[PDB]
């Protein structure tokens, strides 16, 4: 038939969805490949009609313009963000092998569970990347073991940012989304890769049990016997309902270093 | 000795150069393999201090004891002070005067302003520390409290780094045959009661779950190395069966060896390299002679292709009783895979294997199965993940899959297997008395046309248990396509998992029909599927009933309104037996 | 003493003394020194340095 | 110095002048600022008594 033309990099037509990565509730991910250039790279999609107030999609178009400029060894690309057929167009990097959700799933086969070694030496570059974009005053909105995808030769990349996956302290009783959120968030991340599983499972699934206890912040603590001594003491200083109690990103990052070396 | 630094360094002093050279040509001499043999960096100052406190004429035997313990206190406080240039008033203060002619006391004199002051110091660092080590093994204004376990949590954390070379030197000290060559130089008797005190503390650090506060593993493996007390060293590393490694020097292959050939109680072993086969060759020949192990961790480690055949040249040794080795990410590829289907085929004693992100190909899987059909070959599990395979190898895998008698579970997800794969695979598997019992083909990107080929597979092979489709988009004929064969009684699975499987609610009556007739399966996972409130309703309500023999359930990343969520706690809470995990 | 315990194995190349010369006068025209004093740690070599000597 | 003048004038008993030189030598040579120097006129009196007694 007749493609859309060929001439910019904003445009569907450049683009040949080889396979549907996933859906999610939010966003529609499929493997395109450029044509103009002729690159693989990761195509999402979001309906912005359902959700769109007109009050923040423009913000976030304005917003997410800024991102491709975001050069991080340990961040996706940002190639393009656009809209057509009725919805988002967002060009980024695809790390398909690399993928904590279905990492976390292959281990939970295996008894034996992930090693003290891997988790740091990710978990350095994860606040590399969350220390760099801070400081630029840039936030990951959502940090979580689906959106953080690794590559083959070791390198850590986070995904793009978004009931969240976390619920930060400060979303319950909702008040703001502080620099300790992402904090919370990259706890629980840590908590989640240490125990295949995030801080706050159990049987009974509704939202004011699960909401008081993250407020009262009890979680089964995880193996002493296989897991170090300050590494579970700093998922805890992580994970807390004070602000403040957080350790900064700086804080985080230089003893991430300080373990991985 | 270059592999050594605080040995390399203080070579510069010719008598301490000397003194190291000697020890190695009695070993060359004396029929030894000096790649084998030790130099610890005690026995060094032990012969250095010894040769230099020659009596110089007969005379004050208890005087050269006490200026010796005195200086040996100094050293000792200093350390604690963090002293590096001492004064006549320390020195003074101190049992000292003069007697002791700078032999590890240079009076270096420093000039300020109008005139220079005396501001003793010690020859270097280290002898210092190894003086420290002394003060503290010897036997008896006051110096720091002789608490060894004091030292030794001083060492173990407090910003204390300046005392592992003092920690490591008393190790060298309280040996046994050293000890005693101490106690007749110098005419006064030792304390070994400190060696059992130091083997409490090691039992406590092992019994410690990987605490690696300070004293990491590593840094137990080179006191026990400084140590060179064979029987020691057994009685200490009884502890460790758990251990994490990594190595970055000679030095650390050579303390890990060592460590690990004298370890009589070692099940679970990870080790890590830094920045290779040379040391490696000794580690890994060291790690096969060992008898009592049953893993082996190389994950996250550039072993490359020379380091995979020096790996399994170890391995083909009949001692080795390795029976788990986990490969992920090792930079591995079909060269390996020739020396790893060598070693499938040798050896009897492995049990399961996992090359997740290996650049097998299609030439490494052929090379893989040649070993997998040898009629030795009793590995078991494979796991495959992300190895870049296709279809093309498919038959290689059926193939060996309708061989071996040992093969059970094979996983080769992320692999561009596509329908024509799993047409392959299945038309293998079909068969009775084929052994699979697990199979994943997570992420390999099936359609509804190899759905009729698996529910074959499953209704004809009677030895499948667990399924995982995750990343494939079924769709609903597919999912009806499944649901035709596993309703069939001989179907035997147990769980099935069919995350990211593209599934609407039409799906809904298939797994409703499949809840009310299956009486085999036991777990279904389902989530980042849209099914609905409507599907999740008529799901709880088939499952009210009685008659529902499966246990788990996995709706995660279903979104639900409160009705729904309210509806799914009150059937949870209905058949406590029955779990059904849904949280936000 | 810090760094040597470490390694001292940075490059840091000197000006070395001769031997012959140790007597001659520190110009060219001055007096030549009556005197020299080596000083060393405990068995660095002063006295297989006198024997060579 | 010379921005000093108490000092400047009794900097003609030679050993007061360098008592005042090798003070400085000392801050020369010891990795710091002379700019930032400083030499106090009493420092001088305590090492010229000191060495003269
Ligand atoms: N030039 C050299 N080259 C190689 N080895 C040397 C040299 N000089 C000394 N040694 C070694 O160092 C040892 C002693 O050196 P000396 O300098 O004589 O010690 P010493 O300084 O005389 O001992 P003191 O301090 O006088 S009690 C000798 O036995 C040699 O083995
Ligand atoms: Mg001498």
């Amino acid at each position: 038939k007749a493609l859309r033309p060929d001439m910019g990099y904003n445009t569907l037509a450049n683009f040949r969805i080889e396979k549907k990565i996933g859906r999610g509730q939010f966003s529609e991910v499929y493997r395109a490949a450029c044509l103009l250039d002729g690159v693989p790279v990761a195509l999402k999609k979001v309906q912005i009609f359902d959700l769109m107030d007109a009050k923040a999609r423009a913000d976030c178009i304005k917003e997410i313009d800024l991102l491709k400029q975001l050069n991080h060894p340990n961040v996706i690309k940002y190639y393009a963000s656009f809209i057509e057929d009725n919805e988002l167009n967002i060009v980024l990097e695809l790390a398909d092998a690399g993928d904590l959700s279905r990492m976390i799933k292959h281990f939970k086969k295996q008894k034996r569970l992930i090693p003290e070694r891997t988790v740091w030496k990710y978990f350095v570059q994860l606040c590399s990347a969350l220390e760099h974009m801070h400081s630029r005053r840039v936030m990951h909105r959502d940090i979580k073991p689906a959106n953080v995808f690794i590559t083959a030769t070791g390198v850590v990349k986070l995904g793009d940012l978004g009931t969240p996956y976390y619920m930060s302290p400060e979303r319950i009783h909702e008040n703001g989304y502080n620099f300790k959120s992402d904090i919370w968030s990259l706890g629980c991340l840590l908590y989640e890769m240490a125990a295949l599983q995030s801080p706050f499972y159990g049987d009974k699934m509704n939202l004011y049990s699960l909401c008081k206890k993250i407020e009262q912040c009890d979680y089964p603590p995880l193996p002493s016997d296989h897991y170090s001594e300050e590494l579970r003491q700093l998922v805890n200083m992580c994970i807390n309902p004070d602000p403040e109690k957080r350790p900064d990103v700086t804080y985080v990052y230089d003893v991430a270093k300080r373990m991985h070396a | 000795i270059q592999e050594n630094e605080v040995l390399f360094t203080m070579c510069f002093i010719p008598l301490v150069c000397w003194i190291v050279c000697t020890g190695l040509k009695q070993q060359m001499e004396s029929g030894k393999s000096l790649a084998q043999t030790s130099k610890t960096t005690t026995a060094v100052y032990v012969f250095f201090l010894s040769s230099l406190l020659q009596p110089r004429g007969g005379s004050q035997e208890h005087g050269l004891c006490a200026h010796l313990w005195g200086l040996c206190s100094l050293a000792a406080d200093g350390i604690w002070n963090q002293k590096i240039l001492f004064e006549e008033s320390d020195l003074r203060n101190h049992g000292l005067q003069k007697a002791d002619v700078s032999a590890f006391l240079r009076m270096n004199l420093f000039q300020k302003e109008v005139d220079c002051e005396k501001f003793y110091s010690f020859i270097h660092m280290t002898f210092q520390e190894f003086f420290a080590a002394m003060y503290y093994l010897l036997e008896e204004l006051k110096l720091p409290s002789r608490d060894v376990t004091v030292l030794l949590e001083n060492y173990g954390k407090f910003e204390k780094g300046y005392l592992i070379f003092v920690v490591r030197f008393l190790f060298g000290l309280v040996n046994q045959e050293r000890t005693s060559y101490l106690e007749k130089k110098l005419s006064c008797k030792i304390s070994q009661q400190i060696r059992l005190e130091l083997l409490k503390w090691i039992e406590v650090k092992a019994k410690a779950k990987k605490l690696q506060i300070q004293p990491s593993q590593l840094e137990l493996f080179y006191c026990l190395y400084e140590m060179q007390e064979e029987d020691f060293v057994q009685r200490a590393m009884d502890y460790f069966p758990k251990i994490e490694i990594n190595l970055s020097t000679r030095m650390d292959h050579m303390v890990s060896s060592f460590c690990i050939e004298n370890c009589h109680r070692v099940e679970s072993l990870s080790l890590g390299f830094l920045h290779t086969s040379s040391f490696c060759r000794g580690l890994f020949s060291v790690l096969s002679t060992s008898q009592s192990l049953t893993e082996l961790d190389l994950s996250d480690n550039s072993l490359g292709d020379p380091g995979m055949r020096v790996l399994c040249e170890t391995l083909q040794h009949p001692g080795c009783n390795i029976r788990r080795l986990w490969l992920g990410r090792c930079g591995l590829s079909h060269e390996c895979c020739f020396d790893i289907s060598l070693v499938l085929s040798s050896n009897q004693k492995l049990v399961e294997l996992d090359l997740s992100d290996n650049a097998l190909g299609d030439f490494g899987i052929r090379l893989l199965c040649v070993g997998l059909k040898h009629l030795l070959c009793n590995l078991k599990k494979l796991w495959l993940v992300s190895c870049c395979l296709t279809s093309a190898c498919c038959q290689d895998l059926a193939s060996v899959l309708s061989t071996s008698h040992s093969l059970t579970r094979l996983y080769v997800g992320e692999n561009a297997l596509g329908d024509s794969g799993v047409a392959i695979l299945c038309e293998k598997a079909k068969n009775p008395q084929c052994n699979l019992q697990k199979l994943g083909l997570v992420n390999s990107g099936l359609t509804s046309v190899c759905c009729s080929a698996l529910s074959s597979v499953l209704s004809t092979n009677q030895n499948l248990t667990h399924l995982y489709l995750r990343g494939n988009t079924l769709g609903d004929k597919g999912i009806k396509l499944l649901c035709e064969g596993l309703l069939h009684p001989d179907c035997k699975l147990q769980v099935l998992e069919l995350d990211n499987c593209n599934l609407t609610s039409h799906c809904c009556w298939d797994l409703s029909t499949l809840l009310t007739s299956s009486q085999s399966l036991r777990k279904l996972s389902l989530g980042n599927n849209d099914l609905g409130d409507l599907g999740v309703m008529m799901f709880c309500e088939v499952l009210k009933q009685q008659s529902c023999l499966l246990q788990n359930l996995g709706l995660s990343e279903m979104y639900f309104n409160y009705e729904t969520k309210s509806a799914l706690e009150t059937l949870q809470e209905e058949k406590p037996e029955l779990t059904v995990v849904f949280e936000p | 003493l810090l760094a040597i315990g470490k390694t001292k194995t940075c490059e840091s190349p000197v000006s070395p003394i001769k031997m012959e010369l140790l007597f001659d006068p520190d110009d060219e025209h001055s007096e030549p020194v009556h005197t020299v004093v080596f000083q060393g740690a405990a068995g660095i070599g002063k006295t297989i340095l006198a024997r060579k000597m």
